[PDB]
């Protein structure tokens, strides 16, 4: 429950895995009277690490530019060397991207990444757990139906991830 | 026309500043590269080195290049073109494979 | 194809990065092990050094290397590969027993 | 005695040497239902020092992976040098 | 085998580390003591300076050494053995008395 | 024995460690006072500089010394005894006057 200043009370339900991040840039917007970047069949990449080396992740990102798919990029530190090289790729038309801090910090934020990453069918690609994030291939990283996000709000509809892999996280969590 | 080339130096275009197409796909931001090649304008003629007739400059002038960018390569603006001013000495390859 | 191989220079490829069997038997994290070993890929040819006729570079392309890195070996990626740009004197071994 | 917040008083006894420690990594984990590392005939090693090369203690490692069985480490300072690694 | 030994350069294992019986009496703890004494395993045949034919290198393979250790000296694990390559000159005797 | 004297290099004590009567009468403290006499043991017989026949050494073993301490000047204790490695060069005189 919050206060909701509208007189009457309005109940909202989210649906499906929404954490509370928004865009990292305005001009990552594609939809501007909706104010939101709308991606329909997106990849996702949930990365490990601060990530301000473009200059490095290339030819991943080569390849999902040739895939012709939207892509997501969950991270924890992002330049303007990330983000200038990505408006020079959507605003001009080149590749489909938009990116988002990783919500709350420290080992919280990792053991929560685990979870996104069963759901989308999907892979915490990370350094520290033993792959350089630059050879990732297409099918390391995960998918799902349509992604929304606002300056405050990040939301996420349908995974790729196995069902019972999922209920087992579930499960794994319930213990 | 800059005044005459000097002696055992050699001026080059830098070859380019970022081949945007990064992969041949990627649409680069600021990688800020500037290229290690480059195309000979001119050549220095000849080396006078241990007191000997004029040794041969290495190659010769109207290839590309490729260089060590260092505290030797100058930058001048002769006439409206950057050119750069080195020894033939400090160029690490043209085309070798 | 890059644009001539500099004299007295070679170009290799470094051989490995990571041999990644440690002892034939731990499968390593981050060694972080850049290979001192390399492939020469190219020769300069000659020295033109103390004004004399081209003596020959010591050995021969298509041999595998070992070299010391250092500020005259250079990173360039000619092509779509890495290759290593020094002098031929800045090798420290290819097999010798 | 300590504080249960059941109402009932519950005993348990610990059985041999048991020390207040637990796993570094999440990913030692070999049995995650369990939440638990479970090793079945360990080695272990009781190391003096802080060690952060496995860089260094490679071939005592290697002659372990040879012999199979595995191994406990215990030791006073430990980076992703050897966590990643071990991985 | 590696892949050449290098011209002008040497490969040594280093003699010992701690030879333990300190004044052939007490066995010492660390030291830390690397030998400056080694084995001659290979040698680089000539030293081509000055232009001149390949000077033959000072001695020869198989007897046992002692050299400058310096930044010249350099530790690669050949094989599985530990070796040095530096150039002849970074040796400071073999047996001289 | 160590292994071969290097080439170019000498061999030599220390002559003392405090001659300990300063001035012939009072004895001294902590001078400290490391000699930098010395007593040849060993000679490095030629050095090969010039790309020229080994010209010989410019004097010999079994006299005493005076030398100039510095970073050449290596310090091995070859047996039991400590000596001195170094260039013939490091030397600053024997005996003259």
């Amino acid at each position: 429950v919050e206060d909701g200043t509208g007189l009457q009370d309005e109940l909202d339900v989210v649906e499906g895995m929404q954490f509370d991040r928004g865009y990292l840039s305005p001009y990552f917007i594609n939809k501007p009277e909706t104010g939101a970047v709308e991606l329909e069949s997106p990849f996702i990449l949930l990365a490990d690490k601060k990530i301000s080396n473009i200059r490095e992740m290339l030819p991943v990102l080569e390849a999902v530019a040739k895939a012709g798919k939207p892509l997501l990029i969950i991270a924890e530190d992002v330049e303007g060397e990330a983000l200038a090289t990505l408006v020079v790729n959507t605003m001009r038309g080149i590749v489909k991207v938009a990116a988002v801090k990783a919500p709350g910090f420290g080992d919280r934020r990792k053991a929560m990444l685990q979870d996104i990453a069963t759901l989308t069918g999907g892979t915490v690609i990370s350094e520290e757990i033993g792959m350089e994030l630059e050879k990732a291939t297409l099918e390391d990283l995960g998918q799902a139906k349509r992604v929304v996000i606002n300056k405050d709000t990040t939301t996420i509809i349908d995974g790729v991830g196995e069902e019972a892999a999922i209920q087992g996280r579930v499960a794994q969590i319930r213990q | 026309m800059n005044i005459r080339p000097l002696h055992d130096r050699v001026i080059v275009k830098r070859k380019e500043v970022e081949t945007k197409s990064a992969g041949g796909i990627v649409l680069t931001g600021s990688a800020a590269a500037k290229s290690t090649r480059g195309e000979v304008l001119a050549v220095g003629n000849g080396r006078i080195l241990e007191n000997g007739e004029v040794k041969p400059l290495d190659v010769k002038v109207g290839d590309i290049v490729i260089f060590n960018d260092g505290y030797g390569v100058k930058s001048e603006k002769i006439d409206n073109e950057e050119v750069l001013i080195m020894s033939e000495s400090d160029i690490l390859a043209i085309v070798e494979a």
